[PDB]
């Protein structure tokens, strides 16, 4: 019971993060956001 | 924040998973069986899905007195 806990547990952290992969400049303005709050 | 949405997406698709007895893992199966197989196979070999059943042996003896 607890081996597939564990199984399932891994697979399903890779599944997740394989998954996001393919998910706006959104980001970039926010990072010279935080570079602007560098000091 | 793309890291905490994509945490929080990613959780509450994995939760979606009553649908997915295996949430779509489409592939592992063919290591899965090795390894509950050698699990198995190194507990027992037995239904240890059922009860045990139990053989009771007893000592053997001799003569004791005077032959």
């Amino acid at each position: 019971q607890n081996m597939m806990r564990r199984k399932e547990q891994e697979h399903m952290i890779n599944w997740v993060e394989k998954h996001v992969v393919q998910s706006t400049i959104a980001k970039c303005i926010a990072d010279l956001k935080l570079l602007a709050k560098k000091a | 924040q793309k890291l905490f949405v994509d945490k929080i997406r990613e959780y509450k698709s994995k939760r979606q998973t009553s649908g997915g007895p295996v949430d779509a893992s489409s592939e592992y199966q063919q290591e899965l069986e090795r390894e509950l197989f050698k699990l198995k196979q190194m507990f027992g070999n037995a239904d240890m899905n059922t009860f045990p059943t139990f053989k009771f042996e007893d000592p053997k003896f001799e003569v004791i007195e005077k032959p």
